[PDB]
């Protein structure tokens, strides 16, 4: 994460992000709102985070450091390249919404009216096509990878010696190898969470409020496509097993 | 430091993500209850022994029979919730996430936490049960569930009111040390 979006985000709410004077000229519901709003961007900023770990300090970090076969990399951190290119357009496009909310003079005050039509072109059309395919993909070398990592850690010293160096710092305390690929397969599942208790906020423009039902729909069917499309793989799973 | 994994579990209504959100802060959500649960590694002490506990959540993954269990894995021990003010989400306990948490983990222990306890004296709860021929969970009813279904112990908490949290957690973390 960049220094400039760690501190748009560093608060616990949007009520304490944005300036006290700012938020007195708010309504109830609106503050409600633009909470829940703050969450699903703050969110998304750390799931970025969380892919950045996996790609630059893990994945290409073993790469220069530890010389193992290119498939092992590939096993441990599947589809974190396309995932990562997924949940950073996502996040800019939130980002910028954002900014161009920003009142005038200020880095901090803003109100967003509308995201349920970027919710609905995210969960929609290719991207949502790109975004069901990925996770499935994902999910499904799910459990693969976690045996992989286990098999490296318990047989290899200089793995071993690798992982305990680059988790060592105290912000890595959620972030091992494990816990950010569960943190991955757990994100899609909290958009209906978060997108529901939105659309509970939004009936003051009757289009937004449609907007948010149409975008929790979308999210709905990609959840249930993905789901279908799971067969967890096994690190040598023979033919037999796999046709029976 | 030994490392050891927890996963609450039960149906929405148990209120397990406010539970997980009200343990792993130092404060109490007194501006904003966050919607949802990224994960948190709690640092406990129970019996001289200094444990690091990965809290997890499964909210969000009620309808999705594959996506679920992948949050299983590596657990070492189980928190198996419901609430005191809905019956109802104590009867799914033995139909439906009791047969799950046994297939993907044998003998894993599961510590049965009956949540919400504050609202077995509010009123509002027993006008609106009484309307479906319902009362709160009884403590012998949870107590006897927990013996049912072969937990390794049956709690009850309240994460509004912050009372019996901290005893489950360290209690969980006791059973994640066993055998
Ligand atoms: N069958 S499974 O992949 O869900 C699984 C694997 C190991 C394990 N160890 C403790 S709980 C648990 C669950």
């Amino acid at each position: 994460s960049m220094e400039m979006d760690e501190k748009d985000f560093a608060a616990d709410s949007w009520s304490l992000a944005v300036d006290s004077s700012f938020l007195q000229q708010h309504k109830k519901e609106v503050m409600k709102q633009q909470d829940v709003i703050y969450e699903l961007i703050q969110t998304e900023l750390h799931h970025v985070r969380t892919l950045k770990i996996m790609t630059r300090l893990f994945r290409t970090g073993m790469l220069e450091e530890l010389h193992l076969e290119p498939g092992v990399v590939q096993g441990l951190f599947p589809c974190v390249d396309e995932l990562s290119d997924i949940h950073t357009r996502f996040l800019s496009q939130l980002l910028e919404r954002r900014r161009q909310a920003l009142c005038p003079g200020s880095t901090r005050n803003f109100v967003i009216h509308r995201l349920g039509d970027l919710l609905i072109s995210q969960f929609s059309g290719p991207s949502a096509e790109q975004m069901c395919k990925t996770y499935s993909e994902f999910c499904s070398r799910h459990s693969k990878a976690l045996k992989l990592y286990k098999e490296l850690y318990a047989r290899d010293k200089r793995f071993q010696q690798f992982i305990r160096k680059v988790t060592r710092p105290a912000v890595l305390k959620r972030h091992g190898v494990q816990e950010c690929i569960l943190l991955v397969t757990q994100r899609i599942t909290k958009y209906p969470l978060l997108i529901s208790r939105i659309l509970q906020h939004s009936h003051g423009i009757e289009e937004e409020r449609q907007d948010l039902t149409t975008a929790l729909g979308l999210v709905k069917e990609l959840l249930s496509n993905v789901d279908e499309g799971i067969y967890q793989l096994e690190k040598g799973a023979r033919l037999q097993e796999i046709y029976n | 430091a030994i490392r050891k994994k927890l996963v609450i579990v039960g149906d929405g209504a148990c209120g397990k993500t406010c539970l997980l959100i009200v343990f792993s802060k130092d404060q109490f959500p007194e501006v904003y209850v966050p919607t949802v649960f990224e994960n948190y590694v709690a640092d406990i002490e129970v019996d001289g022994k200094q444990v690091e506990l990965a809290l997890w959540d499964t909210a969000g993954q009620e309808d999705y029979d594959r996506l679920r269990p992948l949050s299983y894995p590596d657990t070492d021990v189980i928190l198996m919730c419901f609430s005191i003010d809905s019956p109802d989400s104590l009867e799914n306990i033995p139909e439906k996430w009791t047969p799950e948490v046994k297939h993907f983990c044998p003998n894993v222990p599961i510590i049965l936490v009956g949540n919400k306890k504050d609202l077995r004296n509010d009123e509002h709860t027993r006008r609106e049960l009484a309307k479906m021929k319902q009362e709160p969970v009884k403590p012998e009813e949870g107590r006897d569930m927990a013996n049912r279904i072969g937990a390794f112990g049956y709690m009850e908490c309240s994460a509004k009111t912050k009372d019996g949290v901290r005893e489950v957690f360290e209690m969980a973390t006791r059973a994640a040390l066993q055998a």
